[PDB]
């Protein structure tokens, strides 16, 4: 067998998109702008512009629903105490910064900066009937929710996510989490300083890793680029003939007679309506994908931040310990803190111990041997101990199990009996 | 929507301009969402517009051995 | 287009996963790999499901025989009923059917008098050739756009299925799961992966 | 109450699709064919490609 003899604390980052960009379209002014002839002829085509507006409004409200469902999960707003001593752990790099007027944190700022006469593209797009609605929740509100979540998980643990918030010293909370992953709490109570140092070093390393590389946020940029590409294609679609003599329509009315102009106008109307329909369909598909991603992000927030998860490789790589959320433009970033073993050693084991004609099995740990003697130790950490009857249970004789050894089992009562 | 109403009670908000609603300085849970952190409600026989309230306020007594 | 990963590499990956889970337990999925005798790993899993260790150690032979019998019977079970692998065949058939419809779409007149360009060009004047070619182009663009749209929808569905498969591989193979009916029907003990076309 | 006395080890099969065939198409080859005049007229029409 192999048994670890040391450990390491690791921090990993995950990025998840949550919301999209809300857009609205003006039918007539896009199709023909300010021509009364279109203003008349479009009407006989019925009403294609009720369902288009309906679908766009549905997407717009769905975006706000996604954001609210992902972030708004606390009934109250918690605050950290003015003194920032947490048993040696240094959370100053994720807590809100009071100096800055934006009330953000030393990383959230990095995330916001990382993601980014003449006329702007936005104004040119707006001058074609494509408008952009603002989100319901400002960035300050999202930062407030994130700060409340961080304060709640730092101060109370997982209790605030299932009822009344209950305070507890941070060291004891970490001991509870260690007991949860399968390691006794004396390990933490003896290696507190080393664990705190490793945690701080990992936080600094995440700082530097995010600061240096500028290509770690590909997903959000890809979403923005896809939206911009769709809008650009829709705008460029206006300068094609669609089977008519010319794209610009004032010339169509001026040059020729009303009869042929009617056919040309019909061709243009059909082409532009088809382009709008395709744009709406693609927007619907993209909205469905974004909603799936937002649902996954909400589940991760509920399961890794407000509690401790035993699902493998769900909230990080390794044995999960805790997590911290941060905001980002149209997305969220999770920092997972996990536990990994290291410095393993070889040992020889045996399924049971045959002593006094009886078979003995370990109660919680496992049997090992350093060549000469035999000990019982916990599974995830090397801590040998003398085999007694306190940490061992007996069942049956020792002529059935395969691979048994003999040794002896010490009874801690007889020495007191003799003295 | 998105129109500076000085070239249209009037209130100039990030989403545009609102007419008919009186601006207050209190804070309530959002009833009708307007945008950019602004909501509206029918309260007091009048229509008011306000900023959202992100729930109540709380502080937890944290200490070394409690 | 051909896939980036050949079947040999996928088989290599599955063999590596099998070796890692057989000779190391669930440790290789959360850090450095640590060896452990297989009977002891089964004892650990039995303890995990809520049964004491001695139960396995006193019944090793019977459990091994039952496992061997089940592994024997599954191969015969896969060799008789052809409806077990319906899903992959459905995917392949649907893709081939969509391609066949797209290729067959060409022969349609789309309201014109013929579907061949050379006949219209060498038999009719350019002024009417304009409208005939416009009709044909409009029809074929519509067909291509329709094909693209259904391809996008099907790709989204396949992506959802792949995400579920990845979650199952990460949770039932690299570890032991407590979720009910997620990795089988009963109390989960372990799981093994195999590869199949797509 | 009722309590079990024996057990059975069972093996169950699950099948999951993962990937799908990758295709590509050519505009002119599909639409026009082998006539250049069709290509000249079509290039004036748009950039759907
Ligand atoms: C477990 O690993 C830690 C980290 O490497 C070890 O702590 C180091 O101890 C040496 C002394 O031999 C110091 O010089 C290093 O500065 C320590 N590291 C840190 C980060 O403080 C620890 O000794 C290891 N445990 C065992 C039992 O070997
Ligand atoms: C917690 O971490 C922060 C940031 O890593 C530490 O702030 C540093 O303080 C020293 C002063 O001794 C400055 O020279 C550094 O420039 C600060 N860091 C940065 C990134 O500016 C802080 O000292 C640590 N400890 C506590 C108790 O907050
Ligand atoms: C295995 O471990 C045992 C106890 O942990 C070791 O036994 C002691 O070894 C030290 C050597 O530093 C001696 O001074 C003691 O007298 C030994 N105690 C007894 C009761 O014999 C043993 O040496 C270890 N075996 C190794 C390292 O091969
Ligand atoms: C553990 O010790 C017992 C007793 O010291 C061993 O049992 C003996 O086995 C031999 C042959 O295997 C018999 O001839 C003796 O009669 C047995 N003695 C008793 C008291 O039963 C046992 O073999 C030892 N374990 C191992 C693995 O050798
Ligand atoms: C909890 O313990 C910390 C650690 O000693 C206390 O913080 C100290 O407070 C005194 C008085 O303000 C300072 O002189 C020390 O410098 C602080 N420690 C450090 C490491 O800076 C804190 O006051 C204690 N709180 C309670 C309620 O007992
Ligand atoms: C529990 O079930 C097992 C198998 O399901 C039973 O083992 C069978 O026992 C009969 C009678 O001894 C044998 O004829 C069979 O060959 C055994 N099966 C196998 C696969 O070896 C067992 O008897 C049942 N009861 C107990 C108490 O174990
Ligand atoms: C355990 O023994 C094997 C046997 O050769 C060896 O290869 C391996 O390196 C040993 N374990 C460690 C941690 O060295
Ligand atoms: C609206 O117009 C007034 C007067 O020109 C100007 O002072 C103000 O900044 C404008 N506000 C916006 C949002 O355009």
């Amino acid at each position: 067998i192999a048994i670890p003899t040391n450990f390491t604390i690791s921090v990993t980052t995950e990025i998840l998109p949550v919301s999209m960009t809300k857009t609205s379209v003006d039918c007539t002014m896009y199709i023909c702008g300010d021509s009364t002839e279109c203003s008349n002829l479009l009407l006989q085509y019925g009403s294609f512009c009720t369902q288009l507006k309906r679908a766009l409004t549905g997407i717009a409200v769905e975006q706000d629903k996604n954001t609210q469902e992902v972030f708004a999960q606390v009934k109250q707003i918690y605050k950290t105490p003015p003194i920032k001593y947490f048993g040696g752990f240094n959370f100053s790099q994720i807590l809100p910064d009071p100096s800055k007027p934006s009330k953000r944190s030393p990383i959230e700022d990095l995330l916001f900066n990382k993601v980014t006469a003449a006329r702007d593209l936005i104004c040119a797009q707006k001058f074609k009937g494509l408008t952009v609605l603002p989100p319901l929740l400002t960035d300050e509100m999202i930062a407030q929710y994130t700060s409340a979540l961080l304060a709640g998980t730092i101060t109370s643990g997982w209790t605030f996510g299932a009822g009344p918030a209950l305070q507890i010293p941070f060291p004891m909370q970490m001991a509870y989490r260690f007991n949860g992953i399968g390691v006794t709490q004396n390990v933490l109570y003896e290696n507190q300083k080393l664990i705190a140092n490793q945690f701080n070093s990992a936080i600094g390393k995440i700082q530097d890793s995010l600061s240096s590389t500028p290509s770690a946020l590909g997903k959000l940029q890809d979403v923005v680029n896809h939206n911009a590409q769709a809008l650009n294609t829709l705008v460029k679609q206006l300068s094609s003939k669609f089977g008519a003599i010319s794209s610009v329509l004032n010339d169509i009315f001026s040059r020729l007679d009303p009869p042929e102009a009617e056919v040309q106008i019909d061709r243009l109307i059909t082409g532009r309506l088809q382009s709008l329909q395709t744009y709406v369909t693609q927007q619907l598909i993209r909205a469905a994908e974004i909603r799936a991603s937002a649902n996954l992000a909400a589940t991760k927030m509920s399961e890794c931040v407000l509690g401790q998860s035993k699902r493998v490789d769900f909230c990080g790589k390794g044995y999960h310990l805790m997590s911290f959320p941060q905001s980002a433009p149209h997305g969220v970033v999770f920092l997972h803190v996990t536990y990994v073993p290291a410095q393993e050693k070889n040992f020889t084991t045996a399924p049971a111990i045959c002593h006094d004609g009886k078979a003995h099995f370990p109660r919680e740990g496992v049997f090992v041997s350093n060549g000469t003697h035999w000990f019982v130790t916990q599974r995830n950490f090397y801590e040998p101990q003398i085999i007694t009857t306190d940490n061992t249970f007996v069942s049956g004789n020792c002529d059935v199990v395969i691979g048994i050894v003999n040794n002896t089992v010490y009874d801690p009562l007889q020495p007191e009996l003799d003295s | 929507q998105g129109v500076n109403c000085t070239e249209v009670n009037v209130f100039q908000t990030r989403a545009g301009c609102l007419i008919g609603a009186e601006y207050v300085n209190n804070s309530y849970e959002c009833d009708i969402p307007i945008g950019a952190g602004i909501c509206a409600s029918y309260q007091t026989q009048s229509i008011i517009a306000y900023t959202m309230s992100l729930g109540a306020e709380n502080s937890v007594a944290y200490s070394n051995n409690s």
